């Protein structure tokens, strides 16, 4: 089949392994622990 | 919205990164070949 | 159609779903069923007759479908919601009985039984 | 274990919510003591 | 071709639209009450000391 | 005491109220998940004993 | 010629093999019914239609199955 | 124009649009939207921490995540009926799960040294036996290493296969007057059950990536 | 001839998608008469069960059958 | 040519037969649900999602060996 | 050079068959589970890990059999 | 050429082997589940073992997978 | 010749078939340890080399098979 047969594998893995990357440090340091805080402030608000 | 939190993976990930490396090269390597169509 | 019986009272009674902890799982009876008899380890129980629904705490007993669709539970004392924080003090003293130790089976027991309470 | 000594407890630890009642304790509390015999030569009663 | 495929997906939102919109409504509204309902009883338990 | 009934009269949360308020108010809050950040947790307990832990499993 | 009409006997006989599955899936799940509704007679009402559910989708296999039979059976 | 370059961007940009314009003020009681992206963060929290569960699984969490909502993502960018291979690019899926093998692998050297080795000696069995059950263990750990990454991407690209096959067949079927179509509705609802089929087969496919690279993981951070 | 040679091959191969009817009777039977001897009385519903449950698991056998006669006759 | 034509509708043919192992699979998870019921009667509103998806995933394998048979079959 | 052709594609037919057992042995996973929580309806949470992780590990062989048979077809 | 055909035949064949590891591997797993809602507690005793049994049961599907590639590429 | 180096090829293939059977067997010996030790709780200490038994005879016959593979394909 010709689409499991490129020569284009290290263009692509290239632009592959970006997005990888951008998503593991974006939620990492961004978007995790936003859901955390919700988390822990509704527990803060539970106690207060 | 959004806030920036730092996460030193860097040191906890170092083996999984070290893998990356080495399949960049490997694959290279393997597309050289099958390129030679 | 239930008989339902321990030795002070003969709790409850036809009745339409009965459903129990026994060592075959957990059965729901209703209406005719197998003529079985089956060991009633300490259980939540639910009796139901029609939707009306009786919520009993065992303690084991027998349970018996006879063949005459008579379900024959004995037991010896249970009501779920009135047998309900103290549960939670007498889990200390078990896991301290544990700590001791037939003495073993006991603590052990008391362990199973509060765990039981404590799942509702 | 015996069945009926796992059925024994089994009441008695049930005999322990915080509402409960002297008579459900009396019917899960007993201070007997069972006189063992043999033969005549009775081994001194032992506290059920 | 791939009009047919089109055809498929189509079908496959008409069933989203009739269940899964308003389970999901339904959903976001259950946790959007018991998240409220904590935090509503929380102010009011702070009030109560305030009192005493 | 009266005052502090006021201040309750005066805003009650309930809908929403940005955690960037409660940030401000309050650093501990950001301290607490940047501690859980860094050291690889993610529970909040009382978030999990006075919250739900919306789960299938 | 000969080759494409001999590939075609052939081939629907071998698909044929697959549809044994569907039969004696059928079975099964009857089986379970008939053992089921002898525990609970009563269980039998609600039973029914889960029945001719599972029933229907084991068969289904085999509709597959002998579709592609006749398929290279009769072109 | 290099398709599979620009579906990776789509994915990205999928994912910074649920925590964004998903979350609208940063409710305290939830948005809902954004309830759906608390209920995946806790079934997963729960998850990891029951099966890696050290005081660093939170640590791993992360990268637990991103293999989630990536391959959560990209099956459905994969299931669009005009759009390219991501997953069916199998040269992605199981270039990343080799990585992850090594990445393991090395792990379990690094924290437990040569005799990361004794991990393979799997019980105590009677010793002119031993060796066997150590040619049959490490051959077994280098198996995780290809199925990995086979299972998902074998599954993503069948399942598209298998409709558009069936979509050409259709096409030939509706090429015969519309008297056969009056009965002709199954093989279009077959797609559709496959429609229906091939986003829980993703969802599954994503659940038992990050459930087994957990167990892997328990396996390489934790020795015996 | 091939073609003439390929029905009468092709018939045999046919022959052995029978086979799943066949035990698919049995296990039919065999729950009919477990169901029987545990309960008794469960008989005058489940009658009507096994007369069915053979005439299903017989059919898919059927279909195979057919399948062998017409490749053998042509 | 005649030979690698006929190849195919052969080999179509074999993968049909694989068919019979998703029929059988398809009523063991029916089985087990109707015995399931029929000893507990009231656990069904939980397990019967989970009875539609065992039947399903078995299915899917099945699917898997579908696609190979009807890439050499149409296409 | 037909044979070779031939050959893949009969080939393909044949690696195919491999499959069928994984497709029962997905179905014996659930129906276990089935079984379990008819019997004990609080010993799913435990049990649900265990039973993906069977159902992913059944799976895994005949996906392995799957990919020679991609082997042949597409290359 | 014949040899180059013949290759592709007998990988094939080979590849069949694999079926029974597959049944193997839901073997354990159902025994393990039935065992677990039997106790609710066996499972920490019988976890490490049934990984063990589940390995080999997969062992031998690959001895037959690792045939097919030394016929597929030898 | 070349009939004869095919059918050293060919002759490996088939023979690979014997290995399944072992593949199910290691499996139903494993089963059996986990149902006698739910039933028990405490006949592993015996039942645990027993098995251990049972896992190595079984897989025997796969092994026997695995060794007229590797001699008819290098041979």
């Amino acid at each position: 089949m010709p689409q499991l047969v490129p020569f284009y594998f290290m263009n692509q893995l290239t632009y592959g392994f970006l997005l990888m990357i951008t998503l593991l440090i974006l939620f990492s340091q961004f978007f995790l622990p936003m859901i955390l805080r919700l988390y822990v402030s509704r527990l803060f608000i539970s106690k207060l | 919205m959004l806030k920036r939190f730092p996460t030193p993976i860097l040191k906890v990930y170092w083996p999984f990164f070290v893998a990356g490396a080495a399949v960049y090269y490997g694959m290279s390597k393997a597309a050289d070949l099958s390129s030679n169509t | 159609k239930l008989q339902f019986a321990l030795p002070h009272e003969t709790l409850y009674s036809e009745v339409t779903q009965v459903n129990l902890p026994a060592k075959s799982g957990r059965i729901g009876v209703l209406a005719n069923h197998v003529p079985t008899v089956e060991q009633l380890l300490p259980g939540v129980v639910e009796v139901m007759e029609g939707s009306n629904s009786k919520k009993f705490f065992i303690s084991g007993g027998f349970a018996t479908v006879q063949p005459d669709s008579q379900l024959c539970v004995t037991a010896i004392e249970a009501p779920l919601e009135s047998f309900s924080e103290n549960i939670k003090n007498l889990l200390a003293e078990a896991k301290k009985n544990v700590s001791s130790s037939r003495e073993a089976a006991e603590a052990a027991i008391q362990v199973e039984v509060l765990e039981n309470l404590q799942s509702v | 274990i015996s069945y009926a000594a796992y059925l024994n407890v089994a009441a008695q630890a049930i005999r322990s919510t915080e509402l409960q009642t002297a008579s459900v304790l009396n019917r899960s509390q007993t201070d007997a003591f069972y006189t063992q015999y043999k033969n005549a030569s009775e081994p001194t009663p032992i506290t059920k | 071709d791939e009009s047919i495929l089109l055809l498929t997906f189509l079908g496959f939102t008409g069933l989203v639209a009739k269940y899964l919109a308003p389970a999901y409504k339904d959903f976001a509204d259950a946790r959007m009450k018991k998240v409220s309902d904590v935090l509503n009883a929380s102010r009011n338990k702070h009030v109560e000391a305030v009192k005493d | 005491l009266q005052s502090t009934l006021d201040n309750i009269q005066s805003a009650r949360p309930f809908d929403e109220l940005t955690v960037d308020d409660l940030t401000k108010i309050k650093p501990e809050i950001d301290a607490k998940v940047e501690e859980m950040v860094k050291k690889g947790k993610w529970d909040v307990p009382g978030y999990k004993d006075r919250f739900g832990n919306l789960n299938v499993m | 010629m000969q080759l494409v009409l001999a590939a075609k006997y052939i081939g629907a006989g071998i698909s044929t093999i697959g549809l044994l599955g569907a039969g004696i899936g059928i079975a099964i799940v009857f089986a379970a019914l008939i053992n089921g509704v002898s525990r609970n007679p009563s269980i039998k009402d609600t039973v029914f239609p889960m029945a001719i559910l599972g029933f229907a989708l084991s068969e289904a296999t085999g509709l597959f199955c002998l579709m592609v039979s006749f398929l290279l059976l009769f072109g | 124009l290099t398709t599979f370059s620009l579906y990776t961007i789509i994915v990205l940009l999928v994912i910074t649009s649920l925590y964004t314009l998903t979350n609208n003020n940063n409710k305290i009681i939830g948005s809902r939207w954004l309830i759906s992206q608390e209920a995946i963060y806790d079934t997963i929290m729960n998850m990891t921490k029951g099966q890696i569960g050290g005081k660093n699984w939170g640590l791993y969490f992360p990268m637990i995540f991103t293999l989630f909502m990536f391959i959560f993502i990209a099956n459905l960018i994969s299931m669009i009926p005009y759009s390219f291979a991501l997953s069916a690019h199998l040269v992605f899926i199981i270039s990343l799960s080799i990585v992850i093998w090594l990445g393991n692998t090395i792990l379990g050297l690094y924290k437990h040294g040569w005799v990361f080795f004794s991990l393979f000696v799997p019980a105590g069995t009677p010793l002119p036996l031993v060796p066997l059950l150590v040619i049959i263990e490490t051959l077994s750990y280098f198996a995780r290493a290809i199925s990995l990454g086979l299972r998902l991407g074998s599954n993503i690209l069948a399942g598209h296969l298998l409709m558009v096959i069936l979509a050409g067949l259709t096409f030939n079927f509706m090429l015969i007057n519309l008297f056969t179509l009056v009965f002709g509705f199954v093989p279009l609802a077959m797609i559709l059950a496959i429609m229906m089929l091939e986003f829980a087969i993703g969802i599954i496919q994503g659940y038992v990536w990050a459930i087994l690279t957990a167990s892997y993981l328990k396996d390489a951070v934790y020795l015996h």
